[PDB]
C-alpha cells in the first residue's frame, strides 16, 4: 500500500497562519557533557543565532520559561532518580557509586557540571509551552532544548536524564481527550513509549531504524498492551532512505492518524540524527526532506507543539532547526547565510543547505508494502464510539 | 607539599565537597529579618500598619549606577514622590525593631494559634485580626 | 542582536504583567464562591446519612 | 442487649461518623 | 475469628451506585444546555469578529444585549456542578473506607498485592551491589 | 493542673462562639473586601 | 419502586425549604407557627401518602396531625427519617 513518487519543492500554503511563541534561555548553551561526548547543547544557541540575523524573531514572540520544579519532575520520575539528579556531582560522584550503577550512570549518561539546571531549562521550557498552548494564546510553540525522548521513569538512558515530553504531554491532557505524538528521530522514542503505552489518550507514533541498532525496541508487532493495545505506532526502516522514500511512506501513516485517531494536539520530536552526514544515525535525508514532515504535520491545523532531540553534527541541527522555523512563519528562508557570530562550522560555502551522499538505499516497495500494510491493519481499531459529540476536534 | 597548604587544600575540599544532603543546607537565625523573603517584610509592614517604605528588591539596587541611573526605574523610585523605596535593610530594621518592642503574653497567642491551625482547609473563619 | 534582544526583554516584561493581573483575578474569585460554599455548609440543620 | 434480626435486604443506615489534651500536651512538653 | 468480606461487599454496592448519580446530572445539564445554543454560536462570532476589526458601536451593543441575555443560564450550570461534586464527594468517601478496610483485613491477602520475596530475577541486583560493598571492603 | 486544659478549651471554645454568632456580619466584610479588591484590579 | 422513591425525595425538598424557615426565628415566632394543608404543593396528598408509608397507616395520622400543629418541633424529625429511607429505599431498589 505504497506507491514511490519522487521528491516535490517544500511550498507553504497561505490559507492558514500561526501564532509562534519561541522559547529560548540563554543559558542552556553553556552546559557540556564532557570531553568527546556527542551531546552538544551549544548548537541550540547556534541555531539562536540565525533566527536572530535572518530577521526572523521579527513575526513571532521569543520568552524564557521559568525552570522546572523538583515536584514536577516527580509528576513522571521517582523521588530517589530526581533526588539523585539534585544531589550529585563531578566532583562527589565516589559518594554514590550505588546510586551511579542503579541509575544506569556513568559512560554512555555522565554527571557534568549543571546538570540539574540543563535539565530544569529542557522540563521548564516543554511545560509553559504546554501551558501557553492551553490558555489558547500561541498555536504552534517552539522548545528545541527539550526533545529527551530516551529516558526512563527510574533510569538515565541514551544521554537523556529527563522525559520533559512526558510533562508536556501531561499538561496538554488537562484539557484534551487525545493527544498524537510523531517521534522522526533515527532512534527509537522508547521512553514516551513505554510512558503512555497502556493508555489511548496518547498516542505514540515512530518512525526508527530497527536492525543491530539502539535502544533495541520497536518491532513492527508492539502495539500496546491492556487497554493501550493499537495505540502505539512503529515505522521500522533500513539504511539508505532518502527524501522521496521518506516522504511517501511518512505521509500516508500520518494522514491516516489524522483521519481516524483524531487527535488534536500535536507534539512533534524534529531529532536531527537523521540527517545525512551526521556521526551517529545512517540515514539519507536532506534538508528539505526532513522539513516536509514538519511542513505536512502542520498543514492540519490542531496545536502543534515542536521539539529538539538528536542531532550530533552542530552545523546540519543548527541550520535545519532555523530552517523549519522559518517554515512554521509561513517563510521560506534565502539560501546565503548571513553574517553571524558562528561563520565557521558552515565550509565549504556558507549556505542554508544539507547534503545528501550517494550511500545506497537498503529500503524497496516490498518491505514497505508489508510494513504500511500491517500497520493500516492495526489503525482501524483506534477510532471513538458513534455517539460521542465532538468538538470538532 | 610544605605541611601546611596541604591541610590547607584538604580543609578546602573537606568543606567544599559533599553530599548535598538537604540536612545541611545553611539555614538563618530567626531574629535576622532581612532573610524573609521581602514579602513577609511587606505582609508585616502592611499588617501592623507601620509606616516605611517599601523596599529595593535586589535588581532595583544594582540598577543604581551612573549608567543605571537613566532607566525608568531609577527616575521613579528617586526623584521627588512618596513611593519612594529604600533598601531591604532598612525595612528590615524597622520591623525587627516593632517586633521586639509591641509584646505579647499567651493565654491569647496560643488558642489563637490551635483555633489556626485546626482550620487551615477552611476559607470561612476568624480573622484574628482582619 | 543588539536591537533583537531588546526586543526580546520588553516582549517577556509583557507577558509576564498580563499574567500577574489574569492570575490575581482568578485567585479573588476562586476565594469569592469558596466562601459561598462554606457559608451556605453551615446552614445545614440536618446532614445526609449514607 | 436488644439485637433484632428480622428480615432485612439492606442492612441498618449505621451510626453517622473538643479533646484538646495532647495538643497541650506538646505545649506542656515545650 | 472469620471474615466474612464486608470491604468487597460495599465496594460492589458503590460501585454500582456511581453512575446512577452522574446521570440526573449530566442530563440536567444536558437539558441547560438547549437554550444556548442559538445564543453561544452568534456570540462567539460577534466577538472574534469585534476582536479582529461608526458600526462598531451598534456592534458593541448587539454584544452586551448577547451577554446579558445569555447570563442567567450560567449560574444554573455552576450550581448543578456544585451540588453532582457534593453527591459525588459523598460516594468517594464511602469508597474509600471501604476500600481501605478491604486493604487492612484480608479480602485481599498480603502475597498477592505487593508480590513475592526473592522472585527468581534480582540476583542481577545482589551481584552488583555484593561486588560494590565487598571492593568497599577491599 | 486540668484546669489550664479547661481554660484553653473554654477559650477555644469560645472562639468558635463567638464566630457562629457573628457569622452574619463577619460575611459581609469577606464579601466587601472581594469586591473591592475586583473593582481594584479592575 | 421508581414512584415512590420519587415522591420521597420531592417531599424531603419541601420539608427542607419549610425547615429552612423554621429554623431562623425568635423563640416565640416558633411556638405560634402553623402551616394550612397543602404548604404549597399543587397536588399535596402526596406528602400525606409518603409520611403514611413511612412510619404505618395507624401510627400515621398522628404524625401528619401532630405536624400540622406543631411544625416547629415536629417537622426536624419527620426530615431526618425520610432521609434514611430514601437512602435505604435506593439500595432496595438495587438489590432487587
Ligand atoms: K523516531
Ligand atoms: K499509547
Ligand atoms: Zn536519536
Amino acid at each position: 500500500v505504497y506507491e514511490a513518487t519522487p521528491f516535490d519543492p517544500i511550498t507553504v500554503k497561505p490559507s492558514d497562519k500561526r501564532r509562534v511563541a519561541y522559547f529560548y534561555d540563554a543559558d542552556v548553551g553553556n552546559y557540556a557533557y564532557g570531553a568527546g561526548h556527542p551531546m552538544k547543547p551549544h548548537r541550540i544557541r547556534m541555531a539562536h543565532s540565525l533566527i536572530m540575523n535572518y530577521g526572523l524573531y521579527k513575526k513571532m514572540e521569543i520568552y524564557r520559561a521559568k525552570p522546572a520544579t523538583k515536584q514536577e519532575m516527580c509528576q513522571f520520575h521517582t523521588d530517589e532518580y530526581i533526588d539523585f539528579l539534585s544531589r550529585v556531582t563531578p566532583d562527589n560522584l565516589e559518594m554514590f557509586k550505588r546510586e551511579s550503577v542503579k541509575f544506569n550512570v556513568g559512560d554512555d549518561c555522565p554527571v557534568f557540571d549543571g546538570l540539574y539546571e540543563y535539565c530544569s531549562i529542557s522540563g521548564g521550557g516543554s511545560m509553559e509551552g504546554a501551558a501557553r498552548l492551553n490558555r489558547g494564546k500561541c498555536d504552534v510553540a517552539v522548545n528545541y532544548a527539550g526533545g529527551l525522548h530516551h529516558a526512563k521513569k527510574s533510569e538515565a538512558s541514551g544521554f537523556c536524564y529527563l522525559n520533559d515530553i512526558v510533562l508536556g504531554i501531561i499538561e496538554l491532557l488537562r484539557y484534551h481527550p487525545r493527544v498524537l505524538y510523531i517521534d522522526i528521530d533515527v532512534h527509537h522514542g522508547d521512553g514516551v513509549e513505554e510512558a503512555f503505552y497502556t493508555t489511548d489518550r496518547v498516542m505514540t507514533c515512530s518512525f526508527h531504524k530497527y536492525g543491530e541498532f539502539f535502544p533495541g525496541t520497536g518491532e513492527l508487532r508492539d502495539i500496546g498492551v491492556g487497554a493501550g493495545k493499537n495505540y502505539a505506532v512503529n515505522v521500522p526502516l533500513r539504511d539508505g532512505i532518502d527524501d522521496a522514500t521518506y516522504r511517501s511512506v511518512f505521509e500516508p501513516v500520518i494522514k491516516k492518524i489524522m483521519e481516524w485517531y483524531q487527535p488534536s494536539a500535536v507534539v512533534l520530536q524534529c531529532g536531527g540524527d537523521s540527517l545525512s552526514g551526521d556521526r551517529l544515525g545512517c540515514f539519507n535525508l536532506s534538508m528539505e526532506g526532513h522539513a516536509n514532515c514538519v511542513n505536512y504535520v502542520k498543514s492540519f491545523g490542531i496545536p502543534m507543539m515542536v521539539v529538539g532531540g538528536g542531532g550530533y553534527t552542530m552545523r546540519n541541527v543548527a541550520r535545519t532547526w532555523c530552517f523549519e522555523t522559518g517554515l512554521l512563519n509561513n517563510v521560506v528562508l534565502d539560501k546565503d547565510l548571513p553574517y553571524n557570530e558562528y561563520y565557521e562550522y558552515y565550509g565549504p560555502d556558507y549556505k542554508l543547505s544539507v547534503r545528501p551522499s550517494n550511500m545506497f538505499n537498503v529500503n524497496t516497495p516490498e518491505y514497505l508494502d508489508k510494513v504500511m500494510t500491517n500497520i493500516f491493519a492495526n489503525l482501524e481499531n483506534t477510532k471513538y464510539a458513534p455517539s460521542v459529540q465532538l468538538n470538532h476536534t | 607539599l610544605t605541611a601546611a597548604q596541604q591541610q590547607y587544600i584538604k580543609n578546602l575540599i573537606e568543606t567544599h565537597i559533599t553530599d548535598n544532603h538537604p540536612d545541611l543546607r545553611p539555614k538563618s537565625h530567626p531574629m535576622d529579618f532581612e532573610e524573609y523573603t521581602d514579602a513577609f517584610l511587606r505582609r508585616y509592614k502592611d499588617h501592623f500598619q507601620l509606616d516605611v517604605p517599601d523596599n529595593l528588591t535586589l535588581q532595583g539596587y544594582l540598577l543604581g549606577s551612573k549608567l543605571g541611573a537613566k532607566t525608568y526605574s531609577y527616575k521613579r523610585n528617586t526623584q521627588g514622590q512618596h513611593d519612594k523605596r529604600i533598601h531591604k535593610r532598612d525595612l528590615a530594621n524597622v520591623v525587627r525593631r516593632h517586633f521586639d518592642e509591641h509584646s505579647i503574653k499567651e493565654t491569647d497567642c496560643i488558642p489563637q494559634f490551635i483555633y489556626k491551625v485546626k482550620n487551615q482547609k477552611k476559607k470561612f473563619k476568624m480573622e484574628f485580626r482582619g | 542582536e543588539t536591537i533583537a534582544t531588546r526586543t526580546f526583554i520588553h516582549q517577556d516584561f509583557h507577558k509576564k504583567v498580563t499574567d500577574l493581573r489574569a492570575r490575581l483575578l482568578n485567585r479573588t474569585t476562586q476565594t469569592w464562591y469558596d466562601i459561598n460554599k462554606e457559608r451556605r455548609d453551615m446552614d445545614i440543620v440536618i446532614p445526609d446519612v449514607n | 442487649i436488644p439485637v433484632r434480626p428480622e428480615i432485612d435486604l439492606d442492612p441498618s443506615i449505621v451510626p453517622v461518623v473538643i479533646s484538646l489534651n495532647e495538643e497541650v500536651t506538646f505545649f506542656e512538653k515545650a | 475469628p472469620a471474615n466474612l468480606f464486608p470491604g468487597l461487599n460495599d465496594i460492589t454496592d458503590v460501585l454500582e451506585e456511581f453512575p446512577l448519580a452522574t446521570s440526573r446530572y449530566l442530563t440536567l445539564l444536558h437539558e441547560i444546555d438547549a437554550k444556548c445554543v442559538h445564543s453561544m454560536p452568534n456570540l462567539n462570532e460577534r466577538i472574534d469578529k469585534f476582536l479582529k476589526k461608526q458600526t462598531q458601536v451598534r456592534l458593541l451593543n448587539n454584544i452586551n444585549k448577547i451577554y446579558e441575555e445569555l447570563m442567567p443560564s450560567l449560574e444554573e450550570k455552576m450550581h448543578v456542578s456544585s451540588i453532582m461534586l457534593d453527591n459525588l464527594d459523598r460516594l468517594t468517601s464511602r469508597l474509600e473506607l471501604a476500600y481501605e478496610v478491604a486493604i487492612k483485613n484480608t479480602e485481599i491477602p498480603r502475597g498477592l498485592r505487593l508480590g513475592v520475596d526473592n522472585h527468581p530475577a534480582m540476583h542481577l541486583h545482589h551481584e552488583l551491589m555484593e561486588k560494590i560493598e565487598s571492593k568497599s571492603n577491599s | 493542673k486540668d484546669k489550664r486544659r479547661f481554660n484553653i478549651e473554654s477559650k477555644v471554645n469560645k472562639i468558635y462562639q463567638n464566630f457562629y454568632s457573628e457569622r452574619d456580619n463577619q460575611y459581609k466584610d469577606r464579601l466587601t473586601a472581594l469586591q473591592t479588591d475586583l473593582t481594584s484590579l479592575h | 419502586y421508581d414512584f415512590y422513591i420519587e415522591s420521597n425525595l420531592r417531599t424531603i425538598q419541601c420539608l427542607e425549604t419549610i425547615v429552612n424557615k423554621i429554623e431562623n426565628m425568635t423563640e416565640n415566632e416558633k411556638a405560634n407557627f402553623k402551616l394550612p394543608p397543602g404548604l404549597g404543593h399543587t397536588s399535596m396528598t402526596i406528602y400525606k401518602k409518603v409520611i403514611r408509608k413511612v412510619y404505618d397507616k395507624e401510627r400515621g395520622f398522628e404524625i401528619i396531625d401532630a405536624l400540622h400543629e406543631h411544625p416547629a418541633v415536629t417537622a426536624p424529625v419527620v426530615l431526618k427519617r425520610l432521609k434514611q429511607k430514601d437512602e435505604e429505599w435506593r439500595r432496595a431498589q438495587r438489590e432487587w
